[PDB]
């Protein structure tokens, strides 16, 4: 069910600082806000596939409520 | 159902009129909470013009106290616009209390028990408590003291905890010394209670014949707005939280605020000395004010501590801020709220200290710890004001839903609910026996409560604004009110308790006039702080705004 | 993207200077994710493109809030004493050592009392919570949240 | 003037009598950036479902996602309430009796050697 | 150091915002006026991002010199991502 697996975390990591270690409450937290937003974009996106009267949840619902809500502006 | 409550609550309210008047006055008690709880529910289940209907032909029979509900429901249309509020979102799972007696329930379990009238028997028995009291039916002017909040009125079970509202020092209302870990009393705090009964050698008895003398300092440019004051217990500082986010300390005795020495030149001195703390004082830093800076908003609260050392302060950036006083810096900010705390107290012996917040919580800290140990999270609303008993064992959290309430430190239980004010609660103050309680709030009414017995045991009714301020004097003789009427009241504390249940409530005597000994205006002033020299005399603080 | 002149693409520009100056989540749990909050909606089947997009948009979440709490777990980590440009201004630490000395002679006192009455019988940055907290309070999301709030307590 | 006058009526309604003159005009000033969020919003909504008029659930859909977003709340009673007894079944501690100033430890205070830099 | 070198250089350097008015908005937040130079560095970065958004309106003013108007404010701080309210309402 986790969707996150705590390792690729640390990787994430890695990449920013060679040399970084994160406490295990903050990995924790970090799990809940990644859980999080996966719920609240999957909600939002779904709201504007409804508007558009789809049952596809394609990513330009998923895009648009990245750059109205977030400012995310991922290459789609 | 929702086409038809207009018809319902028409009809519960068709039978209530045409009762006989003694019960008449009692049965009116849930025409507010009916009122309420069938419009929230229209309103949830999105139907919106019937809402607004039956708002617009029963809001006017609603008693005048409850305008302020009245209006925010008034806005509140639609399901979404009350999915956010989370104070009717609260009042309609809570369930309204409705103390009635048992001569006039009878009258109405018989007009409910029929299928006649079975929907709003129905609504009843989902979202109201009744508690049944034995006893005569309640008058129209004792009814109108008591109610007010809501989800008011609260069970007498909830009011027969015991309450250990006895003072530290036999007494059989005490608590014992290690129920509560309280702080060691060391040489210097010894020290101050040596000098604080010279004090008491020359302390004046007040009474109702030796009026006490009132000195006003008043804060005379204050462009910023002060929304915070305290003094010392020992009347020698006076801090001012300012709405430009400073603390400020003045010096009142002829004796200017030092900091203490370096500490380069703390290492060449030696200790041992029996001046040492005299020897520590820096007197290149000698000012008769010290600002302090750090908060990013408005400081609510201000609280010193017993032995003059560590300023509190709140502010509506979220965080307590604990200023030395030695130092005079910031030590620690205590981040629990991400909301504006409107109140902070320090202990009566200066470890723990009690925060109130928007968020609608009370948090008890401890000055060593960066989270809180308890939680009193039963409020409706905004904690408006937290104070600590005498004996710091019970926190009393008046509040924006017109409640008070005492909280144990052990446990964090609510072992007392106090209500029947009409407005929020904007002071508390305890007697120093420990016995009774006083409260103000903003219709006005200062209510003296007793601890014991959970019990109201007077309302005070002369001033006409939010009551600010309360004291009570150093014997306990005299009950100080100020408000922003720009008047100092006082009130005889010892005629207003000479008498000392399961009805649960007590025939209040409206002998308001014989409690009051006087009335002093001030010159366009509202009186922030009201204070108790240990010599009874009386201090009061306030901004003077000309307006 | 959209603004030329974007004030975000300055600050994570400079951010990464700041730290170099001292996720991929999984697809198999997370489509079955995606398709149950969407039995509420009415979205019963998903796009192909959709379980790897929200995982790009995961990572760039997490990705922009471990560089932000990098950066401020690296902001404890720059002592100013090595350095002799820099001049100390007020230690109350040390102050309250002192305070604390002669708090311990007063204990050393009531023992000599208590004696007396007896006879007479390469740097490694770790982030804490609180720069995790301190990313949370100023950025608008997240900022009154209940994710925030508990966290206040953990 | 005319939505002016209306904001006097508000504030009236709300039993706000006494106010300053610039409370109205950034009242008005926060009900213009309200609305044009909403409605820009409304059309980036309507040109996702490809319709040309920008109708009345394209409104309702910028509203409950801007609300969503914009005006939050404090947590609700169930949450506070776990919380406090979540803290408060802990027992409170015993003190030292003559540790010193009490305080938290020094990560969690504002009591460090606090440089400033030299004058040259 | 080239920061710490032109914060030591702001000794002996009167900003365009005077310090009792800088220094009040700074004591507004918290921040106080231990060090005089940094009330001067703080000035100084807002006057740049002032400056910069009213020399890009007044290129947009040349485009289309002189009067500064909303019109020339809205495309300026577009890309900066802020958008700018007319009045409308008076």
């Amino acid at each position: 069910n986790q969707v996150l697996t705590k390792k690729k975390l640390q990787d994430l990591v890695r990449e920013v600082d060679p040399n970084e270690q994160l406490d295990e409450d903050v990995e924790e937290m970090l799990l809940q806000i990644a859980d999080d937003f996966i719920e609240s974009v999957v909600t939002a996106a779904c709201q504007l596939a409804r508007h558009r009267k789809s049952s596809t949840l394609e990513v330009k619902d998923v895009q648009l409520h990245l750059e109205r809500q977030w400012n995310m502006w991922i290459p789609g | 159902d929702p086409t038809m409550y207009e018809e319902y609550y028409s009809g519960l309210k068709h039978f209530i009129e045409c009762s006989l008047d003694c019960h008449r006055a009692e049965l009116s008690q849930l025409f507010y909470p009916l009122f309420v709880h069938m419009y929230l529910e229209l309103v949830y289940n999105q139907h919106e013009n019937e809402a607004k209907s039956f708002f617009e032909k029963f809001h006017g029979d609603q008693e005048c106290y409850y305008q302020d509900d009245l209006r925010v429901l008034s806005s509140l249309t639609k399901k979404e616009h009350m999915k956010g509020n989370e104070t009717m979102l609260d009042f309609r799972t809570s369930k309204f209390v409705l103390r009635i007696s048992r001569d006039s329930y009878q009258l109405l379990k018989r007009h409910l028990q029929e299928k006649q009238n079975n929907q709003i028997w129905n609504i009843v028995q989902e979202h109201l408590y009744i508690d049944i009291f034995d006893g005569m039916p309640r008058s129209k002017q004792q009814i109108d003291a008591m109610v007010g909040s809501l989800a008011g009125e609260a069970k007498r079970e909830a009011n027969k905890s015991k309450v250990f509202f006895g003072l530290l020092k036999q007494d059989p209302n005490a608590p014992p010394q290690n129920r509560i870990p309280l702080p060691e009393l060391k040489d210097s705090d010894k020290l101050d209670k040596i000098m604080n009964m010279k004090e008491t050698t020359k302390r004046v008895r007040l009474g109702p014949d030796c009026l006490p003398s009132i000195c006003f300092y008043t804060f005379l440019n204050a462009y910023q707005g002060l929304t915070a004051v305290d003094v010392t217990d020992d009347s020698s500082l006076i801090a001012g939280g300012f709405a430009d986010s400073t603390v400020r300390v003045w010096s009142v005795t002829p004796k200017k605020l030092r900091s203490v020495k370096q500490a380069s030149d703390l290492s060449l001195i030696d200790k041992e000395s029996d001046d040492v703390l005299e020897r520590i004082m820096d007197e290149k830093t000698a000012s008769e004010l010290k600002i302090l800076y750090g908060h990013s908003g408005p400081v609510y609260g201000a609280s010193f501590s017993p032995d003059r050392n560590y300023l509190l302060s709140s502010s509506e950036d979220g965080t307590v801020r604990l200023w030395s006083l030695q130092t005079f810096t910031c030590l620690v900010g205590y981040k629990g709220h991400n909301y504006p705390v409107w109140d902070t107290q320090f202990s009566p012996y200066g470890y723990y200290f009690v925060s109130g917040g928007h968020d609608r919580v009370a948090r008890l800290w401890a000055t060593d710890h960066y989270q809180p140990l308890r939680i009193f999270a039963g409020h409706l609303a905004d904690v408006n004001c937290t104070r600590f008993h005498p004996n710091s064992n019970y926190v009393a959290t008046g509040s924006a839903d017109r409640t008070v309430r005492l909280w144990d430190v052990l446990n964090g239980n609510c072992v007392r609910i106090f209500t029947g004010h009409k407005g929020p609660i904007h002071s508390l103050t305890f007697s120093p026996n420990g016995r009774f309680l006083a409260t103000g709030a903003t219709d006005g009414r200062v209510l003296l409560w007793d601890i014991g017995h959970g019990l109201m045991v007077g309302e005070l009714k002369g001033h006409t604004d939010t009551v600010c301020s309360l004291r009570f004097s150093r014997d306990g003789e005299i009950l100080a009110s100020g408000s922003m009427d720009n008047t100092v009241r006082l009130w005889d504390a010892i005629k207003a308790f000479e008498d000392l249940t399961a009805t649960g409530h007590i025939n209040l005597p409206e002998n308001s006039q014989e409690l009051l000994l006087g009335t002093y205006m001030t010159k366009s002033t509202p009186v922030v702080h009201l204070h108790f020299t240990r010599r009874n005399l009386v201090l009061a603080a306030g901004a003077y705004s000309p307006q | 993207v959209a603004s030329m002149a974007g004030v975000n693409l300055s600050e994570e520009s400079a951010r990464i200077l700041a730290t170099n100056s001292e996720t991929f989540l999984l697809q198999a749990p997370l489509q079955r994710r995606i398709l149950e909050i969407g039995k509420k909606h009415g979205i019963t089947e998903l796009h192909p493109d959709v379980v790897s997009y929200v995982s790009h948009a995961t990572q760039q979440r997490l990705q922009n809030l471990v560089e932000k709490i990098s950066e401020t777990a690296q902001q404890k980590n720059f002592s100013y004493k090595d350095d002799d440009r820099y001049e100390q201004a007020s230690d109350v630490r040390a102050q309250l050592k002192f305070f604390e000395q002669l708090d311990q002679i007063e204990k050393q006192r009531k023992d000599e009392q208590e004696r007396e009455i007896l006879m007479r019988a390469q740097r490694i940055t770790r982030v804490n919570l609180r720069d995790l907290i301190f990313c949370l309070e100023n950025e608008r999301e997240t900022s009154h949240s209940l994710l925030l709030y508990k966290a206040f307590l953990k | 003037p005319k939505d002016a006058q209306m904001m006097a009526q508000i504030l009236k309604d709300m039993g706000i009598t006494e106010y300053e003159p610039r409370v109205i005009n950034q009242m008005l000033e926060f009900a213009f950036r309200y609305v044009t969020t909403i409605l820009d919003d409304a059309k980036i909504y309507s040109s996702h479902a490809k319709k040309a008029t920008v109708d009345a659930d394209d409104v309702r859909l910028a509203i409950q996602c801007r609300a969503d977003q914009s005006f939050t709340s404090p947590p609700p009673r169930d949450f506070l309430l776990d919380i406090a007894r979540q803290r408060n079944q802990t027992p409170l501690p015993l003190i030292k009796p003559y540790s010193g100033p009490r305080l938290p430890p020094d990560r969690y205070c504002l009591t460090a050697p606090n440089y400033r830099l030299k004058s040259l | 150091t080239p920061l710490v070198d032109f914060l030591m250089q702001l000794e002996d350097y009167t900003p365009t915002i005077p310090d009792a008015v800088t220094g009040y908005y700074l004591n507004r937040a918290g921040f106080e006026a231990s060090d005089p130079r940094i009330i001067r560095l703080i000035s100084l970065a807002a006057q740049k991002f002032i400056s910069d958004i009213a020399n890009d309106a007044l290129q947009h003013c040349k485009m289309k010199k002189y009067t500064l108007t909303m019109e020339d404010l809205t495309p300026a701080l577009s890309e900066y991502g802020i958008n700018v309210k007319k009045p409308h309402y008076f």
